[PDB]
């Protein structure tokens, strides 16, 4: 079976310039890809026939190149409704296959995170397991990093994370984070803490709080 | 214009049967190819079969004699069933037509499918108090929290969709517990903060449960 | 070189080394479904 590599990994780019999408197969075909567009929790929908033949649904401003075994998508002019990830499959035969998708980013500017940190609620206490909160908003770049903090001491591993799409109105991100320990291992320290590192500060920042505060 | 509508999907124990459905707005399906894949996250597309014209089928070799296809030229609807559903199999699937050489053109809103030896459990909410220093503005941005959950996704609401405005919820996780869980956030004026009243509203389908949880100022010195 | 048949005949056309293989008795695909078909008893050769 005939395997894809699309690349790069990630595309992060500002609008109004040109982009590139490289695609590469196993083995060597002659005109048998396409492209697939799809914005985040949507139909995906159907670029480029062939490597250059444009669907009358699309605008002028994309471009696609193949070769016998390289083959790279090109769009122009970039713009804001061009948010999303980009994905290969085979028209050829094999039976057919697809890639592994490339995400484009629109670029703006860089912002810096808004952190509070929360503690955790009456009944997760009265539960036996206690949870600390720290949340991050409207901040871009995506590559924010995020570390906890107990009696000064790291434990950023004791977190399960995820981060939402770009935001189409404010071109940032926000991001969750919990911090989740027994009771007794949550009475064991004093003082909980969340470090923040960030493009958009000249150092990165911490909250804190003591678990004496309630 | 052309629009697929499907249906069905969702969660059975390993080992069960599950089929699907399809209808489709203007073209006939009779005398077009139509075609089924499913997306795993984090890992993709996949192909799974299709029909031809013609009436004839086709499968993926990893899973011949076991996904099956079928069509009612009668309502224009497209009819797949699936026996013998295993791991990791779990994911969104979605029916396409082509034209050439399997172009899919047009596109479904993509039906979900689960497989887990998990039952369904409803989600939990613990509200959060909001901070002195997070009202400091104009507005303040105030959230809660959901969690031990199964299966994915749940819905989270304010008067039945009406605001759709300064509402930030955050991506799923799966737990190592074996239930997911989330989080949301909502901005609203720091004036507001004391008299308008705050109701946030909690949908899991696949448990039928629907939950809400106010939100109040409270305090830390409590 | 050793048997008598009443009548032989001799079909070509133009294909993708692929799809060679949809010409075979019982087969199915785009050539097998569209474009030649072939009886289930089959008797004779192909080449290409």
């Amino acid at each position: 079976e005939i395997v894809l590599t699309q690349s790069p990994g990630t595309l992060s780019l500002s609008p109004g310039e040109r982009a590139t999408l490289s695609c590469r197969a196993s083995q060597s075909i002659s005109s048998y890809l396409a492209w697939y567009q799809q914005k985040p929790g949507q139909a995906p929908r159907l670029l480029i026939y062939g490597a250059s033949s444009r669907a009358t649904g699309i605008p002028d401003r994309f471009s696609g190149s193949g070769s016998e075994t390289d083959f790279t998508l090109t769009i122009s002019r970039l713009e804001p409704e061009d948010f999303a990830v980009y994905f290969c499959q085979q028209y050829g035969s094999s039976p057919r296959t697809f890639g592994q998708g490339t995400k484009l980013e629109i670029k703006r500017t860089v912002a810096a995170p808004s952190v509070f940190i929360f503690p955790p609620s009456d009944e997760q206490l009265k539960s036996g397991t206690a949870s600390v909160v720290c949340l991050l908003n409207n901040f871009y770049p995506r590559e924010a990093k995020v570390q906890w903090k107990v009696d000064n001491a790291l434990q950023s591993g004791n977190s399960q994370e995820s981060v939402t799409e770009q935001d189409s109105k404010d071109s940032t991100y926000s991001l969750s984070s919990t911090l989740t320990l027994s009771k007794a291992d949550y009475e064991k320290h004093k003082v909980y803490a969340c470090e923040v590192t960030h493009q958009g500060l000249s150092s990165p920042v911490t909250k804190s709080f003591n678990r004496g505060e309630c | 214009e052309v629009q697929l509508v499907e249906s069905g999907g969702g969660l059975v124990q390993p080992g069960g049967s599950l089929r699907l459905s399809c209808a489709a707005s203007e073209i006939t399906v009779s005398r077009n190819y139509m075609s089924w894949v499913r997306q795993a996250p984090g890992k993709g597309l996949e192909w799974v079969s299709v029909i031809y014209s013609g009436g004839s089928t086709f499968y993926a070799d990893s899973v011949k004699g076991r996904f099956t296809i079928s069509r009612d030229n009668s309502r224009n609807t497209l009819y797949l069933q699936m026996n013998s559903l295993r791991a990791d199999d779990t994911a969104v699937y979605y029916c396409a037509r082509d034209y050439g050489d399997f172009y899919f053109d047009y596109w479904g809103q993509g039906t979900l499918v689960t497989v887990s030896s998990a039952s369904t459990k409803g989600p939990s909410v613990f509200p959060l108090a909001p901070s002195s220093k997070s009202t400091s503005g104009g507005t303040a941005a105030l959230g809660c929290l959901v969690k031990d959950y199964f299966p994915e996704p749940v819905t989270v609401s304010w008067n039945s969709g009406a605001l759709t405005s300064g509402v930030h919820t955050f991506p799923a996780v799966l737990q190592s517990s074996g239930l997911y869980s989330l989080s949301s956030v909502v901005t609203v004026p720091s004036s507001s903060l004391g008299t308008q009243t705050y109701i946030c509203n909690v949908n899991h389908k696949p448990s039928n449960t629907k939950v809400d949880k106010r939100v109040e100022p409270k305090s830390c010195d409590k | 070189n050793d048997l008598c048949f009443t009548n032989v005949y001799a079909d070509s056309f133009v294909i993708r080394g692929d799809e060679v293989r949809q010409i075979a008795p019982g087969q199915t695909g785009k050539i097998a479904d569209y474009n030649y078909k072939l009886p289930d008893d089959f008797t004779g050769c192909v080449i290409a």
